[PDB]
């Protein structure tokens, strides 16, 4: 049961980066994916939500118009995708399983399985 | 008259978002019987709710409920709990409702089959009626829908089918209901919300003279929630117009409340869970507010809950409103306006500005029963040529 | 949006000493439904990714050492542990999930 995310990537200002997060060990369409970033030195920026079951996201208002999130049932791999990138987005992005309460069932927005991280670098 | 003349449909696509997490099943729906006559709607589209293993056809049985759904017994309580409270119950029969092709990709004689075998159980077992969506992937839908329709019309007058389509296109739908002249269809004829009044003017003409001014449906989708094409500003405007066509107006539960699934992060467009009140969606407390959920919109005259009781009771008991006689007459560039008439009864009269700004507008002087924004005297005379409208107001006025 | 300010920014506790992290938000995160405070509490060490410590600011994930414990209520909310050890420098974390979107605070620094 982990999440395994794709390589770092360096990229040019205005181009676009797309980083995959394959899951395994559990019902892949159960849990609720989040994207969570963190600038070198810097803290922690929640990016946004994509729910398996269906594919319906929420992004934060900073990444509306950027942000793509997308996902794949068949290989259980959810995608975020950033354009017009520039120095601020220069970060580890992490995905992160949302947490399930198995009582109410019931899903508040904290992170219980995190992925190992990917360093996009901008120019 | 025929009982799906006499008021709105109500659909209600997931009994678990509709109710909440594990209440999801028959048994719990009827406790939300009487909620459902304060919204006074005439019929309800439950389902689907059979045996269907995704994307596999043999083990896919329209005539077996599902167990998370309930018991056969749950399902026979439920629907005479319904019509004590004079509220008829629709199943949707759409075969592979939980895959992608919703009839399947091979044996489409095997799977008509299983439907019109289901049409027959079902009405032996006391529904009122059926629903089947997607038909435009239906090979032979027309043929289809006609064998359907004469199983289930001869069975008894007073049994419904409702056929659902992606479609927008006007011929594509007239094909369709060809063979029927009965089939009450449902489809995203005016899905798109940046028609101006000029346009959806035309588009309910136009249609009403290709069909003959026959009995339709009146909606702006298959399935979905109106906010799904509708902003905020334009909820109130339409709800005054499909309560107020000719036809039957067909919502899905929580167009009631405005529901919004974007609204709530994460929940899907098809199914979002209803908020009743503020521990309705505990996922996120902050999402939520009073004024989204029933409880808070209930204590509010000017919510949309108010209008839609109101509209519908309207609907449901106005004469003028219940029998499809209608003339729209030109009245401006993003008006609609049109009068509702039957025999000798009370008539109607619809203004709607679709529009962002004032536009200007059968007797001299007529009663004005609301308004879709506050600030006006209801209950007081208005008349109709110094009429003058506000950005995406509806007016809907009386006079004998 | 809901601000978490954590404090101090750095904190130098010796080995098994109380340490204290205060986490602060601009707005309740207390639900009156279910009486139950959205708050958690992150642990992260350098090169790996942020570990679940505490969530319903002061239910403690199973596999966390008992001396870790989460308090507070409201607005205000402290992370505390009792004897501070060896494998406990890193950098810990607030998180509020209260509403969308979800924010941290900025961070604290535990050096021996």
């Amino acid at each position: 049961v982990q999440l395994v995310q794709s390589g770092a990537e360096v990229k040019k200002p205005g181009a676009s980066v797309k980083v995959s997060c394959k899951a395994s060990g559990y019902t892949f369409t159960s849990y609720y994916m989040h994207w969570v970033r963190q600038a070198p030195g810097q803290g922690l920026e929640w990016m946004g939500i994509i729910n398996p079951s269906g594919g319906s996201t929420s992004y934060a208002q900073k990444f509306q118009g950027r942000v793509t999130m997308t996902r794949d049932t068949s290989t259980s791999t959810v995608y975020m995708e950033l354009s017009s990138l520039r120095s601020e987005d220069t970060a580890v992005y992490y995905c992160a399983r949302g947490y399930y309460d198995i009582l109410t069932g019931s899903r508040p927005i904290f992170f219980d399985i995190w992925g190992q991280g990917t360093m996009v670098t901008v120019s | 008259q025929k009982w799906w003349h006499t008021g709105a449909l109500y659909r209600i696509g997931d009994l678990q978002a509709f109710q909440g997490h594990g209440a999801g099943n028959l048994a719990g729906l009827k406790g939300r019987l009487d909620y459902l006559s304060s919204l006074k709607v005439k019929g309800l589209v439950l389902g689907p709710i059979h045996k269907n293993q995704k994307d596999d056809v043999a083990q896919t049985d329209l005539l077996q409920i599902d167990p998370n759904f309930g018991s056969k017994e749950d399902f026979d309580s439920l629907l005479q709990s319904a019509k004590k409270k004079s509220i008829r119950v629709i199943l949707d029969l759409t075969p592979n409702y939980r895959g992608e092709n919703s009839w399947f990709s091979t044996q489409v004689d095997t799977v008509a089959t299983k439907v019109k075998d289901a049409l027959e159980f079902w009405l032996q077992a006391g529904v009122d009626g059926f629903q089947v969506r997607d038909i435009e992937n239906l090979k032979d839908a027309s043929s289809f829908l006609a064998e359907w329709q004469n199983i289930t019309k001869g069975f008894s007058e007073d049994r419904l089918l409702i056929a659902g389509t992606n479609s927008s296109d006007l011929q594509q739908i007239l094909s369709l209901l060809e063979s029927n002249k009965d089939l009450l269809l449902t489809s995203s004829y005016l899905s798109d919300s940046g028609s101006t009044g000029e346009h959806t003017k035309s588009l309910v003409t136009q249609y009403l003279n290709a069909t003959g001014n026959r009995w339709c449906s009146w909606s702006l989708s298959q399935a979905r929630l109106l906010t799904s094409f509708l902003p905020a500003q334009l909820l109130r405007l339409y709800q005054l117009m499909l309560f107020t066509l000719p036809g039957t107006p067909v919502f899905s539960y929580g167009d009631e409340i405005g529901l919004d699934a974007a609204a709530l992060p994460g929940q899907p467009m098809e199914a979002p869970v209803m908020l009743w009140d503020e521990s309705s969606f505990p996922d996120i407390p902050g999402a939520v507010s009073a004024n989204m959920t029933v409880k808070g919109q209930s204590e509010d005259p000017g919510s949309l809950l108010s209008l839609f009781r109101r509209l519908s009771d309207q609907r449901s008991k106005e004469r003028s409103l219940l029998h499809g006689d209608f003339h729209a007459f030109s009245a401006g560039p993003g008006l609609f306006s049109y009068i509702r008439h039957w025999d000798q009864n009370e008539r109607f009269l619809v203004v709607l500005n679709f529009g962002d700004v004032g536009l200007s507008a059968l007797p001299a002087k007529a009663d004005l029963l609301l308004s879709t924004q506050p600030g006006r005297e209801e209950g007081s005379p208005l008349e109709l040529e110094r009429l003058k409208l506000e950005p995406h107001e509806g007016l809907l006025l009386r006079f004998p | 949006d809901i601000v978490m300010t954590q404090s101090p920014d750095s904190l130098a506790v010796s080995l098994g000493e109380r340490a204290t992290i205060n986490c602060k938000s601009s707005q309740s995160v207390l639900y009156s439904s279910n009486n139950k405070n959205y708050l958690a509490w992150y642990q992260q060490k350098p090169g790996q990714p942020p570990k679940l410590l505490i969530y319903w600011a002061s239910t403690r994930e199973s596999g966390v050492p008992d001396r870790f414990s989460g308090s507070g209520s409201g607005t205000d909310f402290t992370l505390t542990i009792s004897s501070l050890q060896a494998e406990d420098v890193a950098v810990y974390y607030c998180q509020q999930y209260y509403n969308t979107p979800i924010t941290f605070g900025q961070g604290t620094r535990l050096e021996i």
